[PDB]
RNA sequence: ACAUUACCGAAGCUUUGGAUCUUAACGAAAGUUAAGAUGGUAGGGGAGCGUUCUGUAAGCCAGAGAAGUUAAGCUGGAAAG
RNA sequence: UGAAAUAGAACUGAAACCGUAGACUUACAAGCAGUCAAAGCCGUAAUUUAUUGCGGUGAUGGCGUGCCUUUUGCAUAAUGA
């Protein structure tokens, strides 16, 4: 489905993506002004590392369709998967140890010429 | 105080879904350099707020 | 027009050019049907009821082939026991069509 | 001769979870789950299977009743007409058609009353 | 309610709902039988018709020596004292009908 | 080619087009009445009665408040209600019952003689009960019975 | 390919056990419920209890 | 409660289609018919599927696509193929 | 560049788990989540074409006390995941 030559992958960020789909929901299907302005706007790590991602996607998608503005894109579809998990130890009372997760994600943003 | 019984992915999807859900803040077009700013905040592209300059933005 | 009619201890509605699926008929008898055990008749209008069938009223068919249906299977097992068995099974049907009902 | 090729259990569990599409929740991706709710399934549908004949013949018979509540003839009597007449018709074969050409059953009916 | 009393109460309710008809079916069975028996050395068609299971242990050894071993079981016996005798212990179970 | 379906028939309900019946409860039973009522709403009187769907027809009951009973019904039968909080266990006779609510011992009855479920409810639901003589579906063209 | 040919009953298969409960010889494995005899054991010198 | 005629109602009985086994008969045999007999734990006997290696196999099938998951369909009475 | 870059520090890459998109259903209802019936919607093949099948969803109706082990006897609030 995917017009590879208009789109953006991040991999590997340091979010979860538990704490990043909402951000994601916000913007899927606006325009990408409204969508830059929310996440320049929400005070959040996961709207900042959308905000690198989706800006990096439609510079891709200006540089390869060089009569394409930044007021006739629209962010089209938006997905934020899980990525690889380290585990770090955090140690407790009466010499019990717990074992301590940090997620990281991918994200993929996909944006096409609005309607 | 324990949980008696793994709840179903339904259950736990109704509530992360409810839960996680952050609202966008409102928006006004700045009068200045016509960005989308925060209502009611100083804009942070021009510093401009109701035609007055209040911050130096920089790099 | 329509016949009401008994093949092998089995009712069936008989209609002219048009099939019946019925349980498996021998091969002996895979050539042409002749069935004397009518039980209703509608014409057009005016219905004959037999008693219990309607006389010097036949149904003729020709057999056409036949078919299997769907799998079924029959399953049981005994709770805390251990133990169950599973059968598997398929019905053949004969399908023949009714060329005219002498009514 | 070691004997370990693990291409067996895959197997049972892929034939089971295809048998498992439809279901509720885990129950169709675990195999724990799908095995167990499989496993009542079939049996439910052995017994459902001789069941539908009782299912389908009261309906039938729900279905003459009603047809006859024109008349004045309780199906009780109308089997016991129908008996003693010798018309030796069906419960499936009357119950259709008192639907498709009620003329024809009321016609029985009459017959029978005698 | 004290378990004692009402599993009495249950039973009691149990036997005694039985339906005067049906009893009434079942003397007409009985004096046919025992009118049947009184006759003497003719050929007797006896069906099975009350199960084997649940009854006594005496009364299913006769039963099985008469041949029956379903319900639905057709068997024709020529009557003399043995099998006068036989009849009379099962009565209660089979139906007679004559084979002229 | 064509196979004659020799099984049992099913209607579509979207060809099956409801009628009103008026039923007239002066002067008869009230166990009576109710199970006239069931029948026809429940569709048992057409022969393509299905339990599964609503094939039957719509019932308007009238004179609802002079159906009579027979022993010392009307000074004994209990209507019993339950609050959920506790202790809170209200009865009503039939003759405060009958006062307060005209169409509450025809309806309730009624009520209690239906299946049970959604399909009870809804039944339930094609069912209008008048105190008095007079009802207001005068549109309908309901068949008297 | 010319297929020896075995005689037939010429080799018994085996009685293996413990391996499910549609080969007869399933988790109980032939030693019956519980006792001495169900853990692999019993008093040998001609014992009479 | 006492009478008359009924009906409904189980995997029972009867009928239809199919399979195995025992006995008997027929048939050179294979098998074809008749009779009945098959709920089942412990536990006994018997018949098979599937996996890996070895001989068959210096064979046969594969880069024109092996093995393996993987979608759909089909066959076998079950293991399954 | 390479035959391949959903071959870029790694071959074949399943299940558990987390998602996106499309179709259908659901906010008056008490479902061991299944089976037997079944309207409507959608996909698809035939029959000159909107009625029958292969399908996926399924309003509504009927039936139904998870499994293993242990006991004279368990949905048991006996045991174990
Ligand atoms: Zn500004």
């Amino acid at each position: 489905l995917v017009n590879r030559r208009y789109t953006a992958k991040g991999k590997n960020l340091p979010s979860s993506p538990k704490k990043v789909r909402p951000i994601a929901d916000n913007i899927r299907g606006e325009s990408y002004i409204k969508a830059i302005a929310v996440l320049c706007s929400m005070p959040n790590k996961g709207a900042k590392l959308l905000e690198k991602v989706v800006k990096s996607a439609a510079s891709n998608a200006m540089y390869h369709n060089k009569n394409l503005s930044e007021d006739m894109i629209f962010v089209k579809t938006v997905m934020v998967d899980d990525g690889r998990r380290r585990k770090k130890i955090w140690p407790r009372a009466r010499g019990r140890a717990d074992r301590l997760v940090n997620r990281n994600c991918h994200i993929f943003v996909e944006v096409d010429e609005k309607k | 105080a324990v949980p008696k019984f793994k709840p179903s992915k339904s259950r736990s999807r109704t509530r992360r879904s409810i839960n996680m859900r952050k609202k966008i803040p409102q928006f006004q077009e700045c009068s200045n350099c016509g960005n989308l700013g925060v209502r009611h905040r100083i804009c942070l592209k021009c510093g401009y707020y109701r035609n007055n300059q209040y911050l130096e933005i920089g790099l | 027009m329509y016949a009401l009619v008994e093949i092998n201890g089995k009712q069936y509605k008989a209609i002219e050019g048009e099939f019946l699926k019925i349980d498996k008929i021998s091969p002996v008898e895979k050539d042409k049907l002749e069935f004397n055990s009518v039980l209703l008749i509608n014409k057009d209008g005016e219905v004959k009821i037999g008693k219990p069938y309607v006389v010097n009223s036949l149904i003729r068919c020709t057999y056409k082939e036949d078919k299997k249906d769907k799998k079924v299977v029959s399953y049981r097992y005994r709770r805390r026991k251990s133990s169950e068995r599973k059968v598997g099974h398929r019905q053949t049907y004969s399908y023949i069509l009714v060329d005219e009902i002498v009514f | 001769a070691r004997a370990k090729n693990g291409t067996v259990h895959v197997a049972r569990r892929k034939r089971i979870l295809k048998k498992t599409k439809g279901f509720w929740g885990t129950k169709k991706s675990n195999y724990k789950k799908a095995k167990d709710t499989l496993r009542k399934g079939m049996m439910y549908a052995t017994r459902d299977r001789k069941v539908r004949k009782r299912d389908f013949r009261r309906l039938w018979i729900s279905r003459i009743s009603a047809a006859l509540s024109d008349t004045g003839v309780t199906y009780s009597r109308f089997i016991e007409g129908l008996l003693k007449s010798n018309i030796k018709i069906n419960r499936k074969i009357l119950s259709n058609l008192a639907i498709e050409d009620v003329e024809a059953f009321k016609k029985i009916v009459l017959e029978i009353r005698r | 309610i004290k378990r004692k009393l009402r599993l009495q109460l249950k039973k009691a309710r149990f036997n005694a709902s039985r339906s005067r008809s049906k009893n009434k079916c079942f003397i007409k069975r009985m004096e046919n039988n025992r009118k049947i028996i009184s006759k003497n050395n003719i050929n007797v068609q006896v069906f099975l018709v009350r199960s084997l299971i649940g009854k006594l242990n005496k009364k299913v050894k006769v039963l099985k020596a008469l041949g029956l071993n379903k319900i639905g079981d057709k068997k024709v016996h020529f009557l003399n004292e043995s099998i006068k005798g036989m009849l009379n212990e099962t009565i209660n179970m089979i139906l007679l009908s004559e084979v002229m | 080619n064509k196979i004659t379906n020799n099984d049992t028939i099913w209607i579509k309900p979207k060809t099956v087009e409801k009628k009103w019946y008026v039923i007239d409860a002066a002067d008869r039973i009230l166990g009576k009445v109710a199970v006239d009522v069931v029948k026809i709403l429940r569709g048992k009187h057409k022969a393509y009665y299905t339990p599964h769907q609503d094939l039957g027809d719509n019932v308007i009951i009238i004179n609802a408040s002079k159906v009579k009973l027979t022993g010392k019904k009307y000074q004994q039968k209990l209507y019993y209600r339950h609050s959920r909080y506790p202790g809170g266990l209200y009865s009503d006779t039939f003759r405060t019952l009958s006062e307060r609510k005209p169409c509450a011992p025809l309806e309730i009855a009624i009520k209690g003689m239906l299946p049970k479920g959604p399909l009870g409810r809804n039944l339930f639901r094609n069912l209008k009960v008048f105190s008095g003589s007079e009802h207001t579906l005068k549109a309908q063209n309901p068949i008297k019975l | 390919m010319f297929n020896l040919l075995k005689p037939k009953g010429a080799s018994k298969r085996r009685k293996i056990v413990g391996r499910g409960p549609g080969s007869g010889l399933g988790k109980t494995s032939g030693r019956g419920q519980k006792g001495q005899k169900a853990r692999n054991t019993s008093p040998r010198l001609g014992f009479e209890g």
